[PDB]
């Protein structure tokens, strides 16, 4: 047996469980991540509808805002659930074909194909109720997405790795999520704030990839200057490069 | 139920992956069809304000233009000219609706809003005849904005020393259009784009391939 | 391997940061203005001219007359902090870029000049060789802007081109020193204590990188 | 050891500002005046007074009538607020800069200088000489703006005679001198108990 | 370490927890002198057009220096303010400088800026009703005269060109505002009880660690 099959083989059986243990014992999981984007779309919607109108009269409100809520949501899920997987599995760690990297895997691939499923049914949605649901340039698009799973995966690996100790530092970094949402475009479209603010919140990886996602979804949408994707690109490259040196490094304290 | 279990990942494969591809390809690199298009950048402007610029983007898409259009350079016929494609084709004997409907789908109007230009794309299966859209459209718009013009103006001399005035108002173009740059011949094809939509359809698939053998094999081990 | 890293890594380029900065390094004057432009009879005219500074006209003529050429190569001590002789003139147009320092007051209204040179009396004079020029830089601009329409053009339209004719002449323009340039005697630059501080922080984080990359490909 | 960091940490310096402020510092007397430049028909001028007292110029024409190189050297007793003879110009300039402080209050637009000396009638000379330049220059700039009385300065605060050493306040800087150095010993204290 | 464990549970009350209140009794009742408020409500307009900045200008006026010496020798505030010999913290001690004697009338003259729509109040304390009154009067008319010259100056160099307007004229107090003897009783005894049940808690537990 080739070290891959075996990969194959604990990645699909730790799939199973983890899909088994994310939802409900009688799948009460899939209605909360149905629900979530609505009840955010309908908050934000009716919170500032009217100013986002007066924003821009070209792009309607709800679809702004999937397009910028559901890669974020991805975003925030990879990085808050792949850290909970060390603690998870701590007994299972006594089959020696099983690895913390594979229940990090595991993990990931789920809040993968999750969220990639409500993508779809919410452009579907947004299809159906009239509003625009084609991307015009999807290649970019996908690029884009790749980027932004990959940072967050990365990000996810590195405090997994990093707090294996200290459980209370990861209680902290889901704090750290939510000025994180309110900063990087999800909400309101970032030409209304105040120029001088703009650098200090450039240097968040997100908002560039929340912008290039948005600008290749969108016809005709304007991008403000140093939004490159060469910035989010090399965080992602370093942070992927940083959380497998410590994962190699930190690799046989990882024990039961 | 066993339903599900009467399939397998070559099965699975074979309908989400190759057949949108034979198909697509037998599509694009065989029954597909050139659209060429012209593109032109036009703005209202008082003589010696987005208002207009308003009126204007309502009246390229209006109903009126399109049977003007109609009259003059007989679109509904040039549509239908490429059987070759079945799809972006005019099928003969539609109703009205369809034809104002592809009629918005061909001719595109964009606006930006920090200069305030009108930016106006036509697709059209010939340049020429994309050029002459373009130019028709363009001088009906002039045409529509000076009638509106005088029609106030007119309405002023019906109501009605200042008859003389009336007059030259409804003689004179208050408002005149000047064009940015004027409807350009295009050379090649530049819509049907056959190897990007080729490629984010192979993405697309592969998506949705690995998704639904995912579900499918977790709904194969939850049955047992 | 683990006391030799250190070694060449941050000891020897601190001793050869110190040793160039004590030694190597020759004294660079700055000379200080303060300005804004005002009408005879508002930031844009201004912009213009924070534009202009960084220009490369503006450096020809500067070259042309002051000789900016020569004097940047006399310091043959420092090999960096000098104009190499036979460079290129888009590296020039950086050095000069560089070696002149312009700030915006927009609260304030007032643009700050900070020009550097190796001796006192060339700061000052290139200071007042800048403000010269910028002066006539504005005055010539409305002077060409308002040439079209002198060209351009009955005793009444004749009185109205005589009395017209004069906008290419009158000083509509002036610029208004607030600060004039100043005769430095002590050197500001270079900082040599921040810059060496920089170098501690920078050769700490390549140092600690690459002891993690060392330690992790170690077990391999 | 621990008392190593008792004593010489905290302690030595408890007696330099002792040593300092009790007999070697020197009492600096300071005055103060309120001022605003108003059109006699203005942000933008008050702006210029601000850039225009703590430049260069201005210092030259106050050396030339009032001598502050002559009158900031008379205190042989404080080695450090006194200005050394024969230094840089450029220290001059932070040391004029230092002793002439200026606040803008742009809630109303209004200036405030206080100009800090060892004699209170030279302090208050001091700042009616820069009252005086100052209005000076600002009606100077429209002379020379128009050439090829246009502007006036409201005085709010005329400049006051001191008679009590406001500066320095010995008791405050050791009280403060002292808490910072009980903080450092106990931030260094602390890291050095639990590093073992 | 050693007087850690002298500091008994009664030890320390009449430390901080009673002696603070004998002493504020002995102060507040029979030591403290009356102070008569009188206060006034004031606006400048814009009558030398032919204004929330001539307000301002007002209030960075009235706590001046110029206005105080002005006042000194008008009214002679400084051997007014050391009449109570009872009470010396709300006295103004003799031979003081020119600094705390402007400091003290900044404590006592209390300007505030209501800033909605800018309304300028003036409240002066006065061991005299009848003497803050006066106070009072003679501060408006001097801020009148002030504003009257802030433009009869530029007038000159280059008529009554601004006015002042009195929504409330300066008010003869019957009673005096200040002191609030029994308030500030109370305030004293919830802070001096807080400040006891923390020092106890502390005491407890260096008493346990050690
Ligand atoms: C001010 C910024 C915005 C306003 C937020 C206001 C905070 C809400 C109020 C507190 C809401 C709340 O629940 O508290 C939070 C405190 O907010 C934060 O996280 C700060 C987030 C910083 C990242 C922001 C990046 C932005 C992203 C841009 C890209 C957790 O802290 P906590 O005090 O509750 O933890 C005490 C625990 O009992 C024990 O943890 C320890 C301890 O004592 O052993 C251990 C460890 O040192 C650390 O976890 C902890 C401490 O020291 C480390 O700050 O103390």
């Amino acid at each position: 047996r080739s070290p891959w099959q075996i990969q194959q083989a604990v990645l699909f059986a730790l799939f199973l469980r983890e899909l088994k243990t994310r939802l409900g014992g009688r799948w009460l999981g899939v209605f909360w991540v149905l629900l979530e984007p609505v009840a955010h779309i309908a908050v934000m919607t009716t919170l500032f509808s009217l100013a986002h109108r007066a924003a821009m009269p070209s792009i309607e409100y709800p679809v702004f805002l999937i397009t910028g809520l559901i890669p974020f949501f991805m975003f925030r899920g990879l990085v808050t659930r792949l850290m909970e997987a060390i603690d998870s599995n701590r007994g299972l760690f006594a089959y020696r074909q099983v690895k913390p990297i594979d229940t990090v895997i595991a993990r990931a691939m789920l809040e993968i194909s999750l969220q990639s499923i409500v993508y779809l049914i919410a452009l579907g949605t947004l299809g159906w109720l009239g509003f625009h649901f084609l991307p015009v340039r999807a290649l970019e698009l996908a690029g884009v997405s790749a980027v932004l799973i990959m940072l967050g995966a990365s990000l996810g690996l590195f405090f997994a790795v990093v707090t294996n100790e200290i459980p209370q530092a990861r209680a902290i970094v889901r704090i750290s999520l939510l000025p994180l949402y309110f900063v990087s475009g999800v909400i309101f479209p970032v030409h209304t704030i105040p120029p001088q603010y703009l650098p200090l919140l450039q240097l968040n990886p997100v908002l560039h990839l929340i912008e290039l996602s948005r600008a290749s979804f969108f016809p005709q949408y304007r991008v403000l200057q140093g939004i490159n994707l060469a910035y989010p690109a090399g965080f992602a490259l370093l942070s992927l490069f940083l959380a497998l040196m410590l994962y190699r490094l930190r690799r046989h304290q990882l024990a039961s | 139920m066993k339903l599900v279990s009467r399939l397998t990942a070559k099965r699975l494969q074979w309908a989400l992956v190759y057949l949108p591809m034979l198909v697509a390809t037998v599509y694009f690199l065989v029954f597909s069809a050139d659209r060429y298009v012209s593109e032109s950048v036009i703005t209202v402007r008082q003589t010696s304000s987005r208002e207009d610029t308003c009126y204007l983007q309502t009246y390229i898409h209006s109903m009126g233009l399109l049977q003007k259009l109609d009259q003059q350079l007989k679109l509904r016929e040039h549509f239908g000219t490429p059987l070759r494609d079945p799809l972006f084709r005019l099928w003969g004997g539609t109703s009205q609706e369809w034809f104002l409907e592809y009629y918005r789908s061909r001719v595109e109007v964009l606006m930006d809003d920090i200069c305030g230009l009108l930016t106006v794309r036509v697709q059209g299966f010939e340049p020429e005849f994309a050029q002459a859209l373009n130019r028709a459209i363009l001088e009906e718009s002039e045409r529509f904005v000076n009638e509106l013009s005088h029609r106030m103006a007119r309405e002023q001399g019906q109501f009605a020393a200042a008859v003389e005035s009336a007059r030259i108002e409804a003689t004179r173009k208050l408002k005149s259009l000047v064009v940015v740059e004027p409807p350009v011949l295009p050379e090649i094809a530049e819509y049907p784009r056959r190897w990007y939509n080729l490629a984010t359809l192979l993405v697309v698939c592969c998506l949705i391939y690995g998704v639904v053998s995912l579900v499918v094999a977790t709904i194969r081990d939850h049955q047992d």
